[PDB]
């Protein structure tokens, strides 16, 4: 008879624990917020025993394959409350015609520099084991970021014309893959490169990456906008700006769309759609997130009439705007993992480029 | 649909834990089908040192009628295990296509599944979900068991599973509430393989499900005059409903019917510049810790047995002469003992070339041919 | 033309051909094929006169080529494990291979001359062939072409020198032009293999996607393969393959075709190799020119 | 042997007397069959089928190997009229 | 429906042999390993035997290594423990249970004993059976004020172990105090058995007890009375 | 020789909260257990409080089981005595004791001083 | 071959409470836990050490750390008032713990002290023996001594306590001091002295000869 939030680590929980009391102070029934490891594997296997978390936040890619498995409630919105939010963010959560989730934010990577060892950002991809020569000279390193997931490697692949699965008329193309093309070739062979020529670390993940950002050692970081907390902490002088170009070409990556999964197996789904429609998209409860983490772009226009004007928040609306939006088909949660697979054999230098590529290709759509 | 160096094709059969594939090598072209366990419909722990522990446990596990696991490979989204494939089919896919069968190909296959669940047994692990539609022919016509281990994940969460999963293979004990199954279901299970491999039907078959659990805890069942009375005697022994009187493997191979045609190797158990080079410590002769006059009676003894013509100019000093068989020429050599110290003595080999014959054949050759036979009969 | 060399190899016998001292292996026809190529690891040699104990005669030759084809026939996957290596003998693997080709085990006499051992050396396709002295009936040495090589380059020192090497490569057809087999560095071991079995080839220098030739590949590098146990992994690249002697190589041995033939053949006796690939400034792939295509040649 | 001029011209198995009164004890063995048999001459500087000259009192003797498998290693250094040979012959127990 | 029966227990001669039973009924003998364990009075489990007639392998403690000889009859499903040049030590009750070596599970050996039995006592004392002496005990005449007088009674030198106890005051009681029975120095066994109450009522309450001793057919009545 | 001294306590308001230490030195401190007691004027020597060694066992007494709260320390050497919800009719001396049974858990009770706690 | 160690504590209803189990050699996951009710058989709860075995719910749960083998109670319920044992049996001889016993909380009480005279019944038959009782005394631990004239005597004195009462939750202890006729004649007066927890002066009682 409560209410069951999951949530990623990284993100702004206590806004949604203080939206959860003012919910216990409006009718008694108090919000319980865990965030689970890997919770994106954790949901189905509760899911289908019909227990666990009423309700998920996550974006819209696992959707599809948690609808095909009956494990998403159909939603009955309203047509002013269609009305306050965006459209492509209600067409980003369309499954077989079908609405399925409630819009959220709008998520984007951005250029994150440093001005106190950078004043100036790059407009070009390829300077930077120019600037790096520079820098490793001083003791600082010029862009360290996650390598481990293929969602920070993906710009830097797609940049030259890559892309995950064709999308023509309201279907994506599960044999048209552009992981096999001369454009990610040549990404994936930068991204070795970068390793091999010792211009960063293959072991970097987020929290090294986040630690060395904090602390001021690295000069550039390609991280989203929920680290805007723990940037603004270490108070070290941050800029951000729009991701440059690579041979004429500017960087693809994803755009994510963070959305309200509502469990099927779950009698509150009445109380928790009122809950949301009444609490989370307005302009006092999404002020409670933004306190904690800034999600970025969120879905609510009047809220974002007011919140446009930081230029953080514009240019990653404008990398959103250049870049491109996630899949919601099923074979995307085979793409992850494929392409995860790949970039971790291509780093490590345990497989090559063409054969790791080979892999995700044939690897994209099934397994 | 690409794992190692194999890609995948169609589905070989349905299975509850997961569906079965069959996968093709892109090069050689060899057959190798994979399980392929969805993570998203069970998994009890998400912990990797039982992976660990799961990979060390069930590769050592080698028996040429249990089908061999070759490696386990990880991934986030399901369970991939590579068995050995086989092009004969499952067992019952066979009874329905041909019905009866003859005595001595049902005990053929009989023998080798009792061996298999007796290996399983040895290594301490048991077959609860055990039928005909979990075991498979190859092209030789053999038996092989598909998983041996697997069932207890159906045995983990609860035993509803088991009766509801499997109505038709399912214990007496399982289904009378008995929480942990044992050997005797595996002894029950191999009865019924035994009366589907004999009589082509099934023992316990009903419409009605609680009545065909009702007729499985019933000890009756119905019996042709197909079969002599000895095997349907050890069938009644082997099929009681308490297991205080279930047979054992011990009481199977005591039994008349079971060790008629019984072949060896079922039981492994009898009782119930470029180049690296290397040197090498060449050994002349034989060094034997004996009396003198004894090793030359040894050695007279062997020459004797070998048919060979031999002289002698000191008792230490033996010329030996043999005519090859094919061969018409003849080869001549000499042999002689060596005091190296008062306990061993060694025994050296010399030959002698031929003078003026053109000799047939290999002169050294048949040399070292006149040694290989006598180390042999020498052994020392 | 070839005037001087082939009084040359009709005046010298191939009694002068064997050295002092050598090792020499031969085989029991009932010893396991597994057991064999361990012991040519281990002496080093790369070929072996076999003997058949039940007829008394040698009855063939058990080679690399041998191992190539053992190793291509029976071999089903890297995981599961080759039985059929462990569980064959000589004579059980050879009814099999000889089923369609009757070849004996052919031979020359060392009171016999040079020129009708390198007649039957190209005539037979035979790398390798031992002599057999008809007095004693043993056999001495296993001759081979670069054997062949090292003794006529220490008596070019006459006056008709200038026959035919002071002329060029490209206008004598010296060499395989028309086809050319290649492997990529991805490429896997096993269709080496099949490139071996099925072609007459004997080493593939492998190239890149523009074809630039960075290594080389031949059958004596297999072989190691089966000393360091991996045998049963043919599935691996053939970079990881030639990783084995990456501490002591320098690189591949390219020759051009403007060059003369004598300074070709002074570079192949020098170094000690088998063959050389001819080469451009772009440095792409135009043949191979061999031992037998030179001798060849010289034998005309 | 028709060359051989022995005590005794039989050559029959059958004769075999160890009754002889003489307790003699066999010839020592010259100290060069000794260093040959302690130390065998493998090479490693130049290639592995090329050996040093073997010494001239042996030349007719076999050379025995222990047994890992079921291989038995025998070899001799055979004898031509200007040639040295050694022939490795290699044959399953 | 699984239960094992002990039988062949009781009371013994020290330096005699005795060989106790366990009727294995509801599952099979010949692959699970009979366990026999020892629980002395006031100590924990302690493992004794074993038998595996599967594989025909034994086990033995370091204790009692080469003198517990056990054996086991798969036809009737029992497991008969022969035990040779007992001592005085050794007297405890003696459990029966099943042993589990199978893998339940891919990741978990199991190796735990599911079933138990009820257990059979075995006493081993030098002494014969000896009559229970019941000794009238004597409260004290001075007390504290306002204070409540307990009184007892005392058995001693008697054989065996179970004894049943009772009060004429009443079947009920309130304020019992039954202690367990300790085994001196002289082989023979000792009790003590006090009641709570209080000291206004002794002056009018008379109290009697009353030693049963079913084994030994002894049946005698002691009156306590207050005396200095 | 050992050594023995107490601190806190006063005149305090009855119904608040006061703290009581207890230490010693010279000898090992986590083999043996601390305990408190209470002398009432007019009345005999009371139970109050044990703290076991390594915190097996919180005991009390009938009428200061759920009002008194006491605690020990291994880094300072000390013990804690948490008085919580106190009476105008319990003021009394409080001692410490020093338990002298080695490889034990019985109790040989001595007080070696004690300090006058004495509530309004 | 090896030996177990456990502990041993006491707490309330619903408390959390852990025992340990230290092994000496380097052991496997093969750990069990037995409770055994007084007068019972030993009821199984956890066979590896890890994983709950079934029957008995969720309440009793355990933990592997290296050779620190623990089992953690959560919840107690009151029935859950037996003895715990450890079980190892991964090195092939069974080896069983010392076992825990598992009291219930109870405030401390200071003890009754009685003294009992011999009986004049059993001075004639030459066997008397002297006893003191101890009546309503929480914690179980307690130490008696015999002070007789001035003097410890150790050896004849046997103690026999009972377990605690299920409405009371008190224990009663039985100290038997055994003597002879003839040693009646040294010893005039007779103490038995006993250190409680919750008692702060050793009070003892003292009978004189002759009365
Ligand atoms: N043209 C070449 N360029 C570079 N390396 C070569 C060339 N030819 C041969 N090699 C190297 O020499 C090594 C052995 O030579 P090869 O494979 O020709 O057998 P080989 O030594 O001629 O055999 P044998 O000595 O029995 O005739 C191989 O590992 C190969 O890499
Ligand atoms: C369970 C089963 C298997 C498995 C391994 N090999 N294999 C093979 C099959 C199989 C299924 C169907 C087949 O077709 C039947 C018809 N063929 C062709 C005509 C003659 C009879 C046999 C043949 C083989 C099914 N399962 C397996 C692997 C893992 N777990
Ligand atoms: N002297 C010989 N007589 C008969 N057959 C031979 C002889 N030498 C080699 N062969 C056969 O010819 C085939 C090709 O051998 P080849 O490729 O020349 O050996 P290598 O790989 O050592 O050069 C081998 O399979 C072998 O069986
Ligand atoms: N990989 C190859 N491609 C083309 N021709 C080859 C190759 N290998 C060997 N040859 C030819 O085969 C003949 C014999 O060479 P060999 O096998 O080295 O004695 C010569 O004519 C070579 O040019
Ligand atoms: O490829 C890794 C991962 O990327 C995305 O997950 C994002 C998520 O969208 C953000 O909200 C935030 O949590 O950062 C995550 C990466 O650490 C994809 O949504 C996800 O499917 C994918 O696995």
């Amino acid at each position: 008879g409560k209410l069951v939030i999951w949530i990623n680590g990284d993100k702004g929980y206590n806004g949604l624990a203080e939206v959860g009391k003012k919910f216990e102070k409006d009718t008694g029934i108090k919000v319980t917020v865990e965030h689970p490891d890997k919770l994106e594997e954790k949901f189905p296997q509760v899911a289908a025993t019909g227990d666990g978390p009423d309700i998920i936040f996550w974006a819209h890619d696992r959707f599809g394959g948690y609808a095909q498995s009956g494990l998403l409630a159909e939603i009955t919105p309203a047509a002013a409350f269609q009305d306050k939010l965006y459209p492509f963010t209600w067409d980003a959560v369309r499954y077989n015609g079908k609405l399925i989730a409630y819009p959220i934010a709008v998520e984007a990577l951005s250029l994150i520099y440093n001005k106190d060892l950078l004043p100036n950002p790059p407009k070009t991809w390829e300077e930077i084991p120019a600037l790096d020569k520079e820098l490793k000279a001083k003791g600082k390193s010029a862009l360290m970021f996650n390598l481990q997931e293929p969602y920070f490697t993906w710009p830097l692949i797609a940049a030259d014309g890559g892309y995950a699965f064709k999308y023509e008329n309201g279907k994506y193309d599960i044999k048209d893959v552009g992981v096999d093309n001369a454009g990610a070739k040549a990404g994936l062979t930068f991204l070795v490169d970068l390793i091999k020529n010792k211009h960063m670390n293959a072991d970097t993940d987020y929290s090294i990456a986040e630690a060395a950002f904090n602390k001021g050692e690295t000069a550039m970081t390609i991280n989203g906008p929920w680290a805007w907390s723990n940037i603004d902490t270490s108070a070290v002088n941050y800029g951000v700006t729009v991701l440059p170009t690579f041979k004429g070409q500017p960087s693809k990556p994803f755009v994510g769309v963070l959305s309200a999964g509502i469990n099927a197996a779950s009698p509150n789904k009445e109380l928790a759609k009122e809950f949301l429609e009444n609490y989370l998209l307005t302009d006092e409860g999404l002020e409670a997130v933004n306190k904690d983490k800034p999600l970025g772009a969120v879905a609510l226009k009047s809220y974002e009439e007011e919140l446009a004007k930081d230029p953080r928040i514009a240019a990653t609306m404008e990398n959103a705007q250049k870049g491109e939006i996630m899949p919601n088909i099923p074979q995307m949660s085979a793409f992850w993992y494929a392409v995860r697979t790949a970039v971790i054999n291509a780093a490590s230098g345990r497989q090559t480029v063409d054969e790791a590529l080979k892999d995700a290709q044939t690897n994209a759509a099934e397994f | 649909v690409k794992i190692g160096h194999y890609i995948l094709g169609d589905t070989l059969g349905v299975g509850t834990f997961g569906k079965v594939k069959v996968g093709k090598h892109e090069l050689t072209g060899h057959k190798v089908a994979v399980k392929i366990l969805n993570r998203q419909k069970i998994r009890s722990l998400d912990v990797v040192g039982k992976i660990r522990r799961e990979i060390q446990n069930l590769k050592l596990f080698r028996h040429p009628h249990i089908i061999k696991l070759y490696q386990v490979i990880s991934t986030p989204s399901d369970i991939f295990m590579v068995m050995e494939y086989v092009s004969g089919g499952e067992l019952f896919d066979y009874i329905c296509k041909n019905g009866r069968l003859d005595e001595k190909e049902s005990r053929r296959l009989f023998q080798q599944i009792l061996s298999g669940v007796d290996y399983c047994h040895r290594h301490m692990v048991v077959h609860r979900d055990l039928k005909p539609e979990n075991v498979l022919l190859d092209a030789h016509m053999n038996a092989k068991i598909a998983d041996f281990g697997l069932s207890n994940m159906m045995s983990d969460g609860e035993f509803l599973r088991t009766s509801c999963g499997s109505p038709n293979y399912a214990a007496p004990e399982v289904i009378s509430g008995r929480l942990y199954a044992g050997p005797e279901v595996d002894i029950w299970s191999s009865g019924v393989i035994l009366y589907a491999l004999l009589c082509g039907t099934l023992p316990f078959d009903d419409d009605h499900v609680p009545t065909l659990f009702k007729k499985i805890c019933d000890g009756i069942f119905y019996t042709p005059q197909y079969l002599n009375p000895s095997v349907i005697s050890l069938l009644k022994h082997m099929l009681q409903v308490d297991p205080m009187k279930r047979a054992t493997i011990k009481d199977i191979r005591e039994h008349e019917w079971f060790k008629q045609d019984l072949p060896k190797y079922l039981f492994p158990e009898d009782p119930s510049k470029h180049q690296g080079v290397r040197k090498a410590k060449w050994h002349l002769g034989i060094r034997s810790q004996s009396r003198p006059n004894d090793i030359m009676a040894e050695v007279c003894r062997a020459i004797k047995q070998l048919d060979y013509e031999w002289k002698v100019v000191n008792p230490y000093y033996l010329r030996v002469r043999r005519k090859n068989p094919v061969t018409s020429t003849y080869s001549k050599m000499s042999l002689q003992l060596y005091q190296v110290d008062s306990r061993t003595y060694l025994l050296d080999f010399r030959s002698i070339d031929d003078e003026l014959t053109p000799r047939p054949g290999s002169h050294t050759i048949e040399f070292f041919e006149m040694c290989a036979n006598l180390i042999k009969i020498l052994a020392q | 033309n070839n005037s001087v060399y082939t009084s040359f190899m009709k005046s010298h016998r191939c009694y002068d051909l064997i050295p002092t001292s050598s090792k020499l292996v031969v085989f029991d026809t009932s010893l396991q094929v597994k057991k064999a190529f361990f012991a040519l690891v281990t002496n080093g040699v790369r070929a072996a006169p076999l003997w058949d104990s039940k007829k008394q005669s040698f009855v063939g030759m058990l080679t690399i080529t041998d191992f190539i084809n053992i190793l291509h026939r029976y071999y089903k996957s890297a995981l599961v494990q080759i039985y059929e290596l462990e569980e064959h003998k000589i004579e059980t693997w050879r009814e099999v291979y000889l089923q369609d080709s009757f070849k004996p085990l052919v031979c020359i006499s060392p009171n016999a001359s040079l020129f009708d051992a390198v007649s039957s050396l190209i005539r037979n396709k035979i790398h390798r062939l031992p002599v057999i002295d008809p007095e004693s009936g043993n056999t001495l040495y296993i001759l081979t072409h670069k054997r062949i090589l090292k003794f006529l380059k220490l008596f070019i020192t006459e006056f008709p020198k200038p026959e035919f090497m002071s002329k060029s490569l490209e206008e004598l057809q010296i060499g395989t032009y028309a086809n050319i087999a290649m492997v990529r560095t991805t490429t896997p071991v096993y269709v080496a293999l099949g490139i071996f079995v099925q072609h007459r080839v004997s080493a593939l220098p492998v190239v890149d996607e523009k074809g630039r030739v960075v290594d080389i590949y031949s059958k004596f590098d297999v072989i190691n393969l089966a000393a360091e146990k991996t045998y049963n992994n043919l599935d691996v690249s053939v970079t990881k393959a030639l990783q084995h002697r990456s501490h002591y190589f320098e690189g591949v041995l390219k020759c051009y075709l403007h060059e003369t033939l004598e300074t070709i053949i002074n570079r192949l006796v020098e170094a000690e190799v088998h063959r050389l690939v001819v080469v451009d400034e772009n440095d792409v792939v135009k043949g191979i020119v061999s031992l037998s295509d030179i001798l060849q040649a010289l034998v005309l | 042997d028709l060359s051989s001029s022995p005590p005794g011209p039989y050559g029959q198995e059958m004769y075999a007397f160890r009754s002889a009164a003489r307790f003699k004890s066999p010839p020592i063995l010259p100290p060069h069959l000794l260093q040959v048999i302690l130390n065998k001459d493998t090479n490693i500087s130049c290639d592995p089928a090329l050996l040093p000259e073997p010494n001239h009192v042996m030349l007719n003797h076999l050379y025995a190997l222990s047994i890992k498998d079921s291989v038995m290693v025998l070899s001799a250094t055979h004898r031509y009229k200007k040639k040295y040979v050694t022939t490795l012959l290699y044959k399953p127990i | 429906e699984v239960q094992l029966v002990e039988s062949g227990g009781g009371l013994v001669q020290p330096g005699g042999s005795l060989r106790l039973s366990c009727a294995a009924s509801g599952f099979n003998i010949y692959y699970y390993s009979i366990h026999w364990v020892r629980q002395a009075p006031g100590k924990g489990l302690e493992w004794v035997a074993s038998i595996y007639p599967y594989s025909g392998s034994t086990s033995y403690a370091d204790s009692v290594k080469g003198r517990f000889t056990i054996s086991a009859d798969t036809s009737k499903n029992t497991a008969y423990l022969q035990m040779n040049s007992l001592r005085a030590e050794d007297t405890a009750v003696y459990y029966c249970a099943r042993y589990y070596p199978y893998f339940i599970s891919y990741y978990s050996k199991m190796e735990a004993m599911d079933y138990w039995g009820q257990g059979t006592l075995v006493t081993v004392s030098s002494a014969s059976t000896k009559g229970p002496s019941v000794f009238p005990l004597a409260p004290s005449s001075k007390s504290t004020s306002g204070g409540t007088a307990a009184l007892g009674c005392l058995v001693k030198d008697y054989f065996p172990e179970p004894v049943t106890v009772s009060w004429n005051s009443g079947a009920l009681t309130s304020g019992v105090h039954t202690f367990p029975a300790v085994l001196q120095s002289s082989g023979l066994y000792s009790l003590s058995s006090v009641v709570t109450v209080p000291s206004s009522s002794l002056g009018t309450q008379t109290y009697i007890c009353n030693v049963n001793h079913k084994p030994s057919n002894t049946k005698v009545d002691k009156k306590v009375e207050p005396k200095s | 020789q050992v050594q023995l001294q107490e601190s806190g306590g006063g005149l305090v308001q009855p119904g608040g909260s006061l703290r009581l230490s207890c230490a010693a030195s010279g000898r090992t401190i986590s083999r043996y257990a601390m305990s408190w007691f209470r002398q009432a004027p007019g009345k005999e020597r009371e139970f109050v409080a044990v703290a076991r060694r390594s915190g097996d066992g919180a005991f009390y007494a009938d009428s200061v089981q759920g009002r008194f709260t006491v605690s020990r320390d291994d880094a300072k050497n000390t013990v804690y005595l948490q008085m919580n919800s106190l009476k105008p009719e319990d003021t009394a001396v409080y001692y410490c004791a020093i338990d002298s049974d080695t490889f034990y858990s019985g109790s040989y009770d001595y007080w070696g001083q004690g300090t006058q706690v004495t509530v309004s | 071959q090896m030996t177990q160690s456990p502990s041993s504590l006491s707490a309330s209803v619903g408390d959390r409470v852990t025992i340990t189990c230290r092994a000496s050699q380097s052991v496997s996951s093969a750990v069990a836990w037995y409770q055994q009710k007084p007068g019972k058989a030993p009821k199984l709860l956890i066979y590896s050490a890890s994983s709950l075995y079934s029957g008995v719910p969720s309440r009793f749960s355990g933990s592997r750390s290296g050779t620190d083998f623990t089992l953690t109670i959560s919840s107690l319920q009151p029935e859950d008032f037996a003895t715990y044992y450890c079980q190892q049996s991964s090195s092939g001889p069974i080896t069983f713990g010392q076992g825990t016993k598992v009291e219930i909380k109870r405030t401390v009480a200071a003890p009754s002290v009685f003294i009992f005279p011999p009986s004049d019944s059993q001075l004639k038959s030459g066997t008397a023996s002297v006893v003191c009782l101890l009546n309503n005394f929480y914690p179980r631990e307690a130490k008696v001594q015999w002070k007789v004239d001035n003097a410890l005597q150790s050896g004849n004195s046997q103690e026999s306590v009972t377990e605690q009462d299920s409405k009371d939750s008190t224990y009663s202890l039985s100290s038997t001091l055994t003597l002879s006729k003839a040693d009646y004649e040294k010893h005039k007066v007779y103490a038995c002295e006993v250190t409680h927890q919750g008692l702060s002066s050793p009070v003892t009682k003292s009978f004189n000869r002759g009365e």
